[PDB]
RNA sequence: CCGAUGCAAACUGCGAAUACCGGAGAAUGUUAUCACGGGAGACACACGGCGGGUGCUAACGUCCGUC
RNA sequence: UCCUCCUAAAGAGUAACGGAGGAGCACGAAGGUUGGCUAAUCCUGGUCGGACAUCAGGAGGUUAGUGCAAUGGCAUAAGCCAGCUUGACUGCGAGCGUGACGGCGCGAGCAGGUGCGAAAGCAGGUCAUAGUGAUCCGGUGGUUCUGAAUGGAAGGGCCAUCGCUCAACGGAUAAAAGGU
RNA sequence: UGCCUGGCGGCCGUAGCGCGGUGGUCCCACCUGACCCCAUGCCGAACUCAGAAGUGAAACGCCGUAGCGCCGAUGGUAGUGUGGGGUCUCCCCAUGCGAGAGUAGGGAACUGCCAGGCA
C-alpha cells in the first residue's frame, strides 16, 4: 500500500487548504516525469499545468526526470503564473518529502519572485 | 442501589444564522463542520460567516456534514 | 549481488524450464529473511536477553531491536509491554551473504541431520524453521557461549501456492526430508 | 461455542404519522405579534378523553405530556 | 454539589429515597505542533509456543482504544514512535446556546511577544460529558487614588491573590454537642 | 475529431465483493548499489539519486460472468392527526398522510478539466 498511503497523507493539506479557499500548487513526482498543476479553490479547474514530458521544455533537458528538469518546470510554472496573475497561490507537497527534487522545484519557483 | 442538559438542534436548515452562532450542541460528533463552519473543543459546531445553513451527505462512509452557503 | 547473478543464471533457468513460465520474474523471489529468537526464557534475567542480542548483532551485519509484549494474560504470568525478545530483518547484499554462508557451512553440520521438514510450511509459500546450537555458526566461538539457544529463520515468499516454495527449496537440491 | 429461527428500557444495515425551525404564497382575523412603563390579581386545583410509568399488566389506587 | 442511558409520547423540557453507579481526582505532562505509522480478532509456521512469554504469511478493517464507573462520535483516529518547546502567556473579544438572578459554556477576529515548520497553518490546557467555592472574614505586593490645615503617618478604594472540606457545597442571626 | 494511459473534482455500493481474458505504442509498475541530500524505534521498511540493462511478477486501466451485494417502483400491509361509535384492557367508521422486506427493472457505472502515445 503505497499510492493509497500517499493519497491519504496528501489529503491532509488537500482538505486544510479548502477552508481558506486559496489557489493551490500541487506537484506529482515520478522518476519518468514530473507534473505541476495550479488548482482553483473549487477544485474542478486547473489554472495552468506543466509536465516534463512535453518537448517544449524537454528539448534542453537530457532526461525528463531529474533536478534540472524540476528546476526548469519550476521556472516555467513561475513565469506562467507571473504572466497570468495568480496572486500568490499557496502550495502543497502532495505527501512527498521537501528535501530533494520537490525542494529544488520550490526554490526554482520562488527564484522568479513569488511570495508563497 | 440533577439538571438535564439542553441538547438538540437549535437552528435548522434555511435559517439565516450569522457569524458566531452555534448550529447544534451535541454530546459527541453527530455532524461534522463543512464550509464556513468551525468545531470547538467541546465538539460544538458554530458558523463563521452569515449565510444559509444546509445538511449534506457525502463520503464513502456517508457522513453528515453541516455547511453554510451564501444567501 | 554476489549470489544474485548465480541465482538468476541457474535457479531461474531451471524453474523456467521446469514450469514453462512466460515472465522472466515469474519465478517467486525471496525478499527478506527474519532472524528471531523463540527462547522465551529471559523473563527472569535481563542480562541473558542482552547477551543474546549482542550475539545476534555480532553474527549479523546489524544490531537487533528489543521487542515488547503484546497482550497480558494471568495464565502465563505476563504483563503488557514486557521485553522478552528481538528480531533482525535482512534484505540485500547482507542477506545474500548470510544465506550463502549458512547454506555453505552451517547446514551440513547438524546433529541428527535427518533433513529439512518440508511439512513445516505456512500453507502459502513462506518457510520458517528453527534449529538449536548456534555454536554451529562460525561467527560464535565456543569460548563465548553462555547457554544453548535456538533460532527462527523465516524467508519471504511471494508465491500463491506451496508448489513454488517446494521448487525454490529444491533449487539447492533439498538434500533430503 | 458453529449456523439458524423469534424477542428487547442503558439494540438499529432501514424508517412513519405527528411536533418543531426557516423561506415563499391567495384569503380572513377590530394587530389577534413584539418593545417600554403603572396597576394588579394568583402561588394545596378537581375530573374526563388521548399514550404511558407505578401498582399483583386485580383496584372508581398513584404520577406524567397534550385537549 | 455535579455527571452518566431509559422510562420521557422521533426540537428542548416534562414523576414519585425511579431504575443505575461514579467524581469530588489526576496529568505542570497524559499540553501544542512536524514526519511517518495505525489494528483488534482467528488459522497456519517456528527450540517450548500450541492462539495464549517473542517473530512472519494469511482471514478481516475499525469488534482493540479514547486516564477514570458509565456514555458518543472517533482510520482524515479524537491513537502512537521519533523531536523541540510551554499558547495552560497578556489586553481582549463581535456573536451565539442557556438561564429567575448571581452568572455558566462555545466563539470568529486585532494587538505585544513566543513554540512547532520550508511554508500553508496550529497553539487562550488535557477528546469531551462530573471533578469544585460564591458572600463574609484574616494575610502578601502596587497605587498619594483618597488623606478631617500644611508635609508625613494611621486608616479606607481598586488591582493578582493564599487560608476559609466555608464537602450545611447559593453557602439562613454572635449564639455547643449526643439520647431513651 | 476517435482509441489508450496518468493527474485534478463531483457522484459514494446503478462506483463494491468473487471468477476468466487483455494492456508495454505512450504512461504506470518491480530498484539493482548507495561509502554521496535523506534514514531505520533492526531492515534503503517508506522516502532520495541513474531507465530500458532485465519484465508486466504483484499492483492498477478495460471487456464479460447479474454468482454475492444495492437501489428500486405501483400495489398492499402495520400505524397515526382530526370527529364519532362499540362489547371501551382494545377495535371500527368518513377523510388526509403513509412502514420495513420482497417482486417487475437496473447496473461489472457516469460525468467536467489538464498532460502524453496511436489515428
Amino acid at each position: 500500500d503505497k499510492k493509497s498511503a500517499r493519497i491519504r497523507r496528501a489529503t491532509r493539506a488537500r482538505r486544510k487548504l479548502q477552508e481558506l479557499g486559496a489557489t493551490r500548487l500541487v506537484v506529482h513526482r515520478t522518476p519518468r516525469h514530473i507534473y505541476a498543476q495550479v488548482i482553483a479553490p473549487n477544485g474542478s479547474e486547473v489554472l495552468v499545468a506543466a509536465s516534463t514530458v512535453e518537448k517544449a521544455i524537454a528539448e534542453q533537458l537530457k532526461y525528463t526526470g531529474n533536478k534540472d528538469a524540476a528546476a526548469a518546470v519550476g521556472k516555467a510554472v513561475a513565469e506562467r503564473a507571473l504572466e497570468k496573475g495568480i496572486k500568490d497561490v499557496s502550495f502543497d507537497r502532495s505527501g512527498f518529502q521537501y528535501h530533494g527534487r520537490v525542494q529544488a522545484l520550490a526554490d526554482a519557483a520562488r527564484e522568479a519572485g513569488l511570495q508563497f | 442501589t440533577s439538571e438535564a442538559k439542553r441538547l438538540g438542534v437549535k437552528r435548522f436548515g434555511g435559517e439565516s444564522v450569522l457569524a458566531g452562532s452555534i448550529i447544534v450542541r451535541q454530546r459527541g460528533t453527530k455532524f461534522h463542520a463543512g464550509a464556513n463552519v468551525g468545531c470547538g473543543r467541546d465538539h460544538t459546531l458554530f458558523a463563521k460567516a452569515d449565510g444559509k445553513v444546509k445538511f449534506e451527505v457525502k463520503g464513502p462512509k456517508n457522513r453528515k456534514f453541516i455547511s453554510i452557503e451564501a444567501e | 549481488a554476489k549470489l544474485h547473478d548465480y541465482y538468476k543464471d541457474e535457479v531461474v533457468k531451471k524453474l523456467m524450464t521446469e514450469f514453462n513460465y512466460n515472465s522472466v520474474m515469474q519465478v517467486p523471489r525471496v525478499e527478506k529473511i527474519t532472524l528471531n529468537m523463540g527462547v522465551g526464557e529471559a523473563i527472569a534475567d535481563k542480562k541473558l536477553l542482552d547477551n543474546a542480542a549482542a550475539d545476534l548483532a555480532a553474527i549479523s551485519g546489524q544490531k537487533p531491536l528489543i521487542t515488547k509484549a503484546r497482550k497480558s494474560v494471568a495464565g502465563f504470568k505476563i504483563r503488557q509491554g514486557y521485553p522478552i525478545g528481538c528480531k533482525v530483518t535482512l534484505r540485500g547484499e547482507r542477506m545474500w551473504e548470510f544465506f550463502e554462508r549458512l547454506i555453505t557451512i552451517a547446514v551440513p553440520r547438524i546433529r541428527d541431520f535427518r533433513g529439512l521438514s518440508a511439512k513445516s510450511f505456512d500453507g502459502r509459500g513462506n518457510y520458517s524453521m528453527g534449529v538449536r546450537e548456534q555454536i554451529i555458526f562460525p561467527e560464535i566461538d565456543y569460548d563465548k557461549v553462555d547457554r544453548v539457544r535456538g533460532l527462527d529463520i523465516t524467508i519471504t515468499t511471494t508465491a500463491k501456492s506451496d508448489e513454488e516454495g517446494r521448487a525454490l527449496l529444491a533449487a539447492f537440491d533439498f538434500p533430503f526430508r
